[PDB]
């Protein structure tokens, strides 16, 4: 799919129809966090893939790298007196991209 | 990292003992071979030709045939060279234009004689590798102007040159010659995201051609061929097992981006192996550019001697060998034997002895028994000189019948040879140890199948796999056997015959020995299998074919080369391995310098064999012709590296005219863009016009005009101009035809001048043929020398009938103050050479046809493309995402 030119293409029009992407077969740690807060954007939001393109003498050459390390985060909301009954709410959601 | 180099028992570890690679091992086979036939020249009386045996350096040949795949045959150009010129008379309507490509011929080359074949073979390839440069080129951003709401060339990109003709000619004909010259358009220029710009020139025909071919070649060779090259090279790193990374080849092409691919990967091996008496320089370049390297290791010292107390301590049979160290000179020997067992056939061993050398008597009859085991002398190839099987028999008889321990019953044969007995309590036939190559009984391929076919191999020739001693190289990741059960049929059949022979402890010796020396071949195996396979491998029907010549002792193509070794270096290399650590520095680089070795001697084989029919075309001019003539002719315009590498060996100081003449007919061409152009430029210079070279020379006495002056502007308009070209040749008729040797005969004897004369004044013409001709062209404003306008054909020194000629165009001009009869005189003035030549050198044009010639398609690339050339990119480790059948 990289040498059509389709890989990107074919993972967007994937998970717009909401279904799942499962890389390879190959065993992975795992590790466990805990979170008080909205945990940083590279646990959250982050790929599990790496994808490069170069050109050397007026030839493409294309790098696929699948990663090898996994984590599982748990995360607890703590709320306030002073907050307002639609105090959570955003305008647009934030995506989360990890199941284990 | 790799697996079969995992060590888990401390039996195969051991210490350092030496080093050596490819590039060391290559000139020190070429020294050795050298230093051979010197030495044997030197000491006996010999009759032959005084040739220094001098040594190169493989590195640097090496390095420059790399360099030379960076040349290119092309260039690009913004505009195309000027093709015709015109030259004005006093006429302001008539004018007469001139072909530069003919004028440029007429000087490119030396003067054509009859005595000197060799120069004569210069001067046609000269002109033709001037055909091919002038011809290969691209265009490249050429200048437009917007006119009458379209594209309209500059006249600058047009090939024709007038400019010093428009302040002669009146208002009508400039309004004319503007309007023509504003017709020249750009096709579709008035349409947006265009991706070349094709227009009308003019142009001459050889050069025309190749501009096309080479249009047409770089639009065929696209995408397509670069996959196929990349994956036969993905093929042959598969069969050398390499490591690759995780960045891949893709196919996309960017708009703006035309590539230019002038190899091509599969080359044909015959091409290599044609060349003739090439059979050294082939080994040397394969031992240069495929050869790993390593280290040799010592065996563990625990196997020899095992101490069962501090006190008390196991002893060796050859404990006194054990302790010695060897020299320079038999470190070398063991280099020439590893050398020699890595190559099965091409190399052949055999005994050497030094009078002014003493060593101890037992070392030739351990060396007996080691040899037996170390060589093959099999039925399918040898690695050692009969001669020198029968030196080992003989040791091996020797060191049987001493029994320096107590004696055991022996029976003699009726024959007297070596090894016809029989020994022991029970008696062990001792005659099946007796070298017999016909089938192979006393060494290694007693009963074994030690050559193989598995799979297609990538290169099509070399379709072998070589099995030592029955092993496999996979044996050393899955074993098919226990540790104690590793054997094969001749060290079972040696250690059986030890036994009843009452040498026990050297039985035991060898009997712990053996399974080093199983890794040790399996080792070779693994070597020879994956790492030497290369185009400059021998080829399978002469494998097969070497052993059944040398028992009969017949001529071979390629002859084995023989080097000498001691008998203390088969004890030294009994106790060495070769452990591979690194592979070769350029093992991933060797394709493309084989195809450029390989298109370069296409190429040269191409020239010779175009340059062989000219002496049966015209046999009149290459009298003294030979093929050494055109083969020197032909290296001296050649790259020096091809030269230096099919010269390792001296080979052509040896050759001789029945090699140049089987090679140079034989079939076998490797394509590339050099080829295709130079095969262009041979067909288009196929006829000798184009040369500048013709035969069509006459002799006509003929007056000098001289025109009556009655009007001056009237004799100015007309324009006047005389010439020896003719237009038309005579009449049959009216000709007489001369030969080389009539012409020859009739000079010797006296009689030639008068039989010209006699012919001359009976107003008839007279050809000089058969003998090609240099022409040059002259251009004259007022009367020419004398020896140009009586020059004739011919010369003396008896006579020469090859002499350049001139044609010469005169032009007249005259003033107002001419008398109208100013010019006649009482005397004419005579000419007689004439020249005909059916090609439109010059040529007498009225001013309306001047833009005539723009007749010839042209495509030229917009500006904001790009050429990039993609041949360095052919190297061995890239693998393509989408892979090829």
């Amino acid at each position: 799919q990289a040498n059509m030119g389709q890989f990107r293409a074919a993972l967007r029009r994937i998970m717009d129809d909401d279904d799942w992407v499962r890389f390879g077969g190959v065993l992975r740690t795992v590790r466990v966090k805990f979170y008080d807060a909205r945990p940083p954007d590279d646990v959250l939001q982050g790929l599990p893939f790496s994808y490069d393109t170069n050109e050397r003498g007026g030839l493409a050459y294309a790098t696929i790298k699948y990663a090898t390390e996994t984590t599982i985060f748990y995360l607890i909301y703590n709320v306030e007196f002073s907050n307002t009954p639609d105090s959570l709410v955003l305008i647009n959601p934030t995506y989360t991209m990890t199941k284990v | 990292q790799r697996p079969e180099r995992i060590k888990t028992t401390p039996y195969l570890e051991g210490d350092v003992l030496s080093s050596d690679s490819g590039p060391l091992l290559s000139v020190f086979a070429l020294q050795e071979i050298m230093q051979k036939v010197r030495q044997v020249q030197a000491d006996y009386m010999t009759a032959t030709r005084e040739v220094d045996f001098t040594v190169p350096d493989v590195q640097k040949i090496l390095d420059d045939i790399k360099a030379l795949a960076a040349e290119q045959v092309y260039k690009i150009v913004k505009v195309p060279s000027i093709s015709f010129r015109h030259i004005v008379m006093q006429s302001r309507d008539r004018v007469l234009r001139v072909d530069t490509y003919y004028e440029e011929m007429s000087q490119v080359g030396d003067v054509i004689t009859e005595d000197e074949p060799e120069k004569f073979y210069s001067t046609i390839i000269k002109k033709v590798r001037f055909i091919r440069g002038k011809g290969s080129f691209i265009l490249h951003d050429i200048p437009t102007r917007d006119h009458r709401g379209m594209e309209v060339a500059e006249p600058e990109v047009l090939g024709v040159e007038f400019k010093n003709v428009l302040p002669v000619l009146t208002a009508e004909h400039r309004a004319m010659i503007q309007n023509a010259l504003d017709g020249s358009i750009i096709e579709n220029g008035n349409v947006a995201t265009r991706d070349v710009d094709v227009f009308i020139g003019a142009c001459s025909e050889p050069v025309y051609r190749i501009y096309n071919r080479l249009q047409g070649y770089i639009e065929a060779v696209q995408l397509q061929e670069l996959r196929n090259s990349i994956g036969w090279l993905e093929r042959l790193g598969h069969r050398k097992r390499i490591t690759y990374s995780q960045e891949v080849l893709t196919d996309f092409r960017r708009q703006d981006t035309i590539w230019v691919l002038a190899l091509q990967l599969p080359v044909n091996p015959q091409v290599v192996w044609d060349v003739p008496r090439s059979s050294i320089a082939n080994l040397i370049m394969n031992i240069a550019t495929c050869l790993p390297t390593g280290e040799y290791i010592a065996p563990n010292p625990r196997i020899s001697s095992i101490t069962l107390t501090q006190r008390i301590t196991t002893t060796g049979p050859f404990a006194i060998l054990t302790g010695s160290t060897p020299t320079a000179q038999q470190l070398n020997d063991v280099r020439k034997i590893y050398l020699a067992l890595m190559f099965p056939g091409q190399i052949i061993l055999d005994l050497k002895i030094d009078p002014g050398e003493r060593m101890d008597p037992a070392v030739r009859m351990v060396a007996g028994v080691v040899g037996h085991l170390l060589f093959t002398a099999g039925g399918r190839f040898t690695n050692l000189t009969q001669n020198m099987a029968r030196q080992l028999d003989i040791a091996l008889n020797d060191y049987l019948l001493y029994m320096y321990n107590t004696r055991v019953q022996v029976n003699y044969g009726p024959t007297g040879e070596p090894l016809d007995f029989q020994i022991g309590r029970n008696q062990y036939d001792c005659n099946v140890f007796r070298a017999d190559f016909a089938t192979g009984t006393g060494y290694n391929g007693w009963a074994t199948i030690d050559v193989e076919y598995r799979e297609p191999a990538p290169y099509v020739h070399a379709q072998r796999y070589i099995r030592y001693c029955g092993i496999d190289s996979r044996e050393l990741i899955n074993p098919t056997t226990y540790g104690i059960g590793m054997t094969y049929h001749c060290y079972n059949e040696m250690l059986r015959m030890l036994v009843a022979a009452g040498k026990d402890s050297e039985a035991a010796y060898f009997r712990s020995m053996l399974p080093f020396h199983m890794v040790r071949f399996a080792r070779i195996n693994q070597i020879i299998n994956e790492d030497l396979h290369s185009v400059f491998s021998l080829p399978d029907d002469m494998f097969n074919a070497l052993l059944p010549d040398l028992i009969a002792g017949a001529h071979q193509n390629a002859d084995p080369v023989v080097l000498d070794v001691s008998w203390i270096s088969l004890w030294f290399a009994f106790n060495r391995s070769f452990e591979p650590t690194h592979r070769n520095e350029m093992l991933e680089v060797a394709p493309l310098i084989e195809s450029v070795y390989a298109s370069e001697l296409s190429v040269m084989k191409v020239d010779m064999r175009h340059l062989s029919l000219m002496q049966r075309r015209f046999p009149d001019v290459l009298i003294q012709a030979r093929p050494s003539h055109f083969w020197k002719a032909v290296l001296n315009d050649s790259p020096e590296a091809v030269k230096a590498v099919m010269n390792l060996s001296h080979s052509h100081n040896f050759i001789n005219i029945r090699d140049m003449m089987r090679w140079v007919m034989l079939p076998s061409l490797q394509p590339s863009l050099k080829l295709a152009l130079e095969e262009e430029a041979w067909a288009a210079a196929n006829d000798f016009e184009d040369l500048m070279l013709t035969d069509q020379v006459y002799m006509h006495r003929d007056m000098l005009p001289e025109p009556r002056l009655d009007d001056i502007e009237r004799f100015r308009q007309e324009g006047f101009y005389y010439t020896n070209m003719l237009e038309a040749p005579p009449e049959i008729d009216r000709v007489v035809q001369y030969t080389y040797e009539i012409a020859r005969l009739q000079a010797n004897m006296g009689q030639f001048r008068a039989a010209l004369r006699r012919i001359m004044d009976d107003d008839d013409w007279v050809r000089f043929g058969g003998v090609l001709r240099t022409v040059r062209v002259k251009f004259y404003d007022a009367r020419p020398p004398d020896d140009v306008l009586q020059g004739l054909p011919f010369s003396y020194d008896t006579i020469k009938y090859a002499t350049e000629t001139t044609i010469f165009y005169l032009i007249y001009n005259v003033e107002f103050s001419n008398t109208p009869d100013s010019l006649v005189l009482i005397n004419p003035t005579y000419t007689m050479t004439k020249v005909f030549i059916n090609k439109r050198i010059v040529e007498r044009v009225r001013v309306g046809q001047i833009l005539a010639v723009l007749n010839r398609r042209f495509v030229a690339y917009k500006g904001k493309m790009r050429i990039m050339d993609i041949t360095q990119s052919l190297k061995m480790g890239t693998k393509l995402a989408a892979p090829t059948v």
